[PDB]
């Protein structure tokens, strides 16, 4: 909700896209991608083992 | 493959993918000089659709439907590594980036 | 771009009895020519080459 | 934001003090002015707050309001609006706007259409009741039959009765027979026994049935309205007037100009009766009275122009507004009922198409003829009405409307034809775009297709299309140029040879002010015959020679 | 030096001299073609008998 107010200041936060705003910020069909060269320079960057 | 098939939201209808193509040109470097007109030929994609059971328990499936549409442009490149484009050899620059993911 | 501008496709793909209809229906073919032909032609890195 | 507080609040019927943060209006913070704006939350939803009832439930039942009318129901839109982000978007004010409506849909909106009804078919009951408005509205037909040879006129756009639209040409022409019957008895049947005093008010009741009938187009109904309003205010200018006279002129404010007036208002009698009073102020009248019966006379001269008394006006006029306060809230409730439906149709058209936003404040006046002609009465639904004329409402707000330019519509949406055919060319033909496949998908040649797409896209120069050559503009403007042209072709064919050069002028209006066949010329010719006509084509042949124009050709050109 | 239209329109006088300018090099150079072709093909066949 407070997130909801981050990107629409003077609108109510209307409850289920409250969650979708900031979820569809990193998760959405349109709107976030790495390819698998950038999960790997993630993966890479965080010295993890998972390949 | 990463959009389709674009199985609806409305949970009644689904439209498929198996390829795109290229094909189809009629212009050359030689005309996308003397003419202009972009050296290019048309993006047309491989699309189906399915239904299932309305009415029975036994078969799973009742219809399926399969054929290519267009869905755009793409331009054209010779054993030079060159392309033509209005008149001229308008060419893409390749970028330096950071890497996607975190920094 | 097919996560953006799709939008008459993604809307009537909703409303018809699609035993009797076809995965063509909808598609508009205006943009994506002008749109690709001249990403090489007055893109943000597609000048002139340098002859 | 507000609206999760006020709407709980009305569902419970009873709201906590404390739930004030509970359900919180994410907005404002107004702590100490809770103390009296809690006044209009209490007398539509009175509660408080103790450590626990046992059998005390009933408190409302002697102590609340009744029908949420338009007060604190409505008001509320400037304690919602309050707090529009001060830099962010029209596509958010909407939101706290519908912060109002809910959804009032499938029988509310349909109840707001009963409450039209008995607003405009109770209005209509006074319509027959102002003795004035039964009369211009025949009067509207007695001013068009009287001159013994008519059809039309007055008598079309006229007599128009939703009767379900159940008549005949002779059902309608009974229109001015059966009401008039009724009305030409208690128009003077009003004065028998007294105004409404035992049968007068059974007359006029009766009249104020038939016109029940009388349900009539938007603007001949408010025609009467309209005349009963401006026929009120014959009496009220007069009374807003006389009291300001009453400060001005006598020193007697508000209160006791109503303390006089209002139980023998008719004429100077309660006026002489103020100087009757004494006191300092009505001392004065004696020797200024004369200014105020040079005004008084003519709220007299009113029931002298019509037979009137006040006595009428003072409830006739009042009933009329009674039906009206139904009328036009209801016909502005009924907008605020589907101020959504305008969004959700609206906004598929806001796609880019000129802005985001402008297509949906025009389907908000689309709406306007929709709620006007909203006729439930064949048996459909709203949201049909919106399908059909508000979503045309809404193209229109920018097929010709904001454009650079604008033609007949066929002729706009034409041209939208082509580009919605167009889907098919880029895919079947399939690499270009060609008109000529589009003259096989159109059955018709491009040229008369080319008739719209030559000036409807943005219109090339063409002064009034070729037909300026004829117009206006055939003054010294441009006949100069003629005066010059036929300067030069006067010289050359008066060198021609002796005979030959009169012929090669005539017909199509060369040299003279009316450039005649025979009769003139041939009598100014001599010897022989229609060579008057074929030497204006020998030219052809041996003045061959091409230099035989070296004095002619600059009249494209000055 | 070139001439355009829609294309309804066959093409203009001075593109229609030019036609004949460019189809006598394609004209001529087809001529060779069918020869200089033929000339290895049929050369093939007489190889395998010469042996």
């Amino acid at each position: 909700v407070e997130i909801y107010r981050m990107m629409r200041p003077g609108e109510p936060p209307t409850r289920e896209a409250a969650e979708s705003l900031f979820e569809n910020l990193f998760f959405s069909e349109d709107r976030y991608d790495l390819s698998a060269v950038g999960r790997m320079k993630f993966n890479r960057s965080l010295l993890r083992e998972e390949i | 493959r990463s959009v389709f098939p674009i199985q609806s939201y409305s949970g009644n209808s689904e439209l498929q993918y198996v390829s795109y193509r290229l094909g189809e040109p009629v212009f050359d470097v030689q005309e996308c000089q003397i003419r202009g007109v972009t050296y290019s030929a048309p993006l047309r994609v491989k699309l189906r659709l399915v239904i299932y059971e309305r009415e029975a328990p036994e078969g799973t499936v009742k219809d399926i439907k399969e054929q290519e549409v267009y869905m755009g442009e793409i331009p054209l490149m010779t054993d030079n590594g060159t392309f033509v484009i209005n008149g001229t050899e308008r060419v893409i620059v390749s970028q330096l980036h950071r890497s996607p993911g975190v920094f | 771009g097919l996560v953006r501008v799709e939008r008459a496709v993604k809307e009537r793909l909703s409303l018809g009895d699609l035993d009797t209809l076809m995965p063509q229906d909808m598609i508009n073919a205006k943009p994506i020519s002008a749109a690709v032909k001249e990403f090489f032609g007055s893109s943000q890195l597609s000048q002139f080459m340098d002859q | 934001q507000l609206k999760l507080l006020v709407t709980r609040g009305k569902e419970q019927g009873y709201l906590t003090y404390a739930e004030v943060n509970d359900h919180l209006p994410e907005d404002i913070v107004d702590s100490d002015q809770i103390e009296d704006i809690i006044q209009m939350i209490n007398d539509m939803g009175i509660q408080v707050m103790e450590e626990a009832p046992d059998a005390d439930d009933l408190m409302l039942a002697e102590n609340t309001a009744d029908e949420d009318a338009a007060e604190a129901a409505a008001q509320v839109l400037s304690s919602v609006e309050s707090e529009i982000g001060r830099t962010t978007d029209p596509v958010r004010m909407y939101m706290r706007e519908m912060g109002t409506v809910e959804l009032l849909t499938r029988e509310g909106e349909i109840d707001i259409a009963k409450r039209i009804e008995d607003g405009i078919n109770q209005v209509q009951c006074s319509v027959a009741e102002y003795p004035e408005a039964i009369t211009y509205l025949l009067e509207q037909y007695d001013r068009v039959e009287a001159e013994e040879a008519r059809l039309s006129d007055l008598i079309t756009g006229f007599v128009d009765p939703n009767a379900e639209n159940s008549i005949d040409p002779e059902l309608a022409r009974e229109k001015f027979a059966e009401l008039r019957a009724q009305y030409v008895v208690t128009r003077d049947t009003i004065k028998a026994k007294g105004r409404s005093h035992a049968t007068a008010q059974e007359e006029i009741l009766k009249l104020s049935e038939v016109f029940k009938q009388f349900r009539l187009v938007p603007k001949q109904f408010d025609y009467l309205v309209n005349s009963m309003r401006v026929m009120m205010d014959r009496v009220r200018t007069q009374e807003r007037l006389i009291m300001k006279l009453c400060v001005e002129q006598c020193k007697m404010p508000k209160k006791n100009f109503i303390t006089l007036f209002t139980g023998n208002e008719t004429s100077d009698t309660w006026f002489n009766a103020a100087i009757a009073m004494n006191k300092p102020w009505s001392e004065k009248l004696h020797d200024v009275s004369e200014e105020v019966h040079r005004a008084l006379q003519k709220l007299q001269q009113i029931e002298e122009e019509t037979g009137l008394t006040i006595e009428q006006v003072k409830d006739i006029n009042r009933r009329m507004s009674i039906g009206e306060a139904k009328a036009r809230r209801a016909k502005k409730e009924m907008v605020e009922a589907n101020l959504r439906l305008v969004i959700s149709i609206a906004k598929k058209y806001t796609n880019r198409g000129l802005q985001f936003l402008d297509l949906i404040q025009e389907g908000n006046i689309g709406l306007m003829k929709a709620v006007d002609k909203f006729e439930y009465r064949r048996g459909y639904k709203f949201s049909t009405y919106a399908t059909w004329w508000i979503r045309q409402a809404i193209t229109r707000s920018i097929a010709d409307q904001a454009r650079t330019i604008r033609i007949p519509v066929h002729m706009i949406e034409t041209i939208n034809k082509l580009n919605r055919i167009s889907r098919q060319m880029l895919q079947e033909m399939g690499r270009e775009p060609t008109p000529e496949e589009l003259a096989e998908r159109m059955l018709m040649p491009e040229d008369k297709i080319r008739k719209v797409l030559k000036i409807s896209m943005e219109t090339p120069i063409g002064d009034d299309e070729d037909s300026h050559l004829g117009i206006d503009f055939i003054e010294d403007t441009t006949s100069a140029t003629t005066e010059s042209l036929r300067a030069a072709t006067h010289d050359v064919l008066a060198g021609l040879t002796a005979r030959e050069a009169k012929v090669l002028r005539m017909r199509f209006g060369i040299d003279m002010n009316t450039d005649y066949t025979l009769e003139e010329v041939g009598k100014q010719f001599d010897v022989t015959r229609e060579r008057i006509r074929q030497i204006e084509a020998k030219a052809l042949r041996k003045l061959r020679h091409p230099s035989r124009s070296e004095v002619l050709r600059s009249f494209l050109d000055d | 030096v070139q001439v355009f239209t829609r294309d309804g329109v066959e093409k203009d006088k001075r593109a229609l001299e030019i036609e004949e300018m460019q189809l006598k090099q394609a004209k001529k150079d087809l001529s060779e073609e069918l020869q200089i072709l033929e000339a290895g093909l049929f050369s093939r066949i007489r190889a395998v008998l010469v042996a």
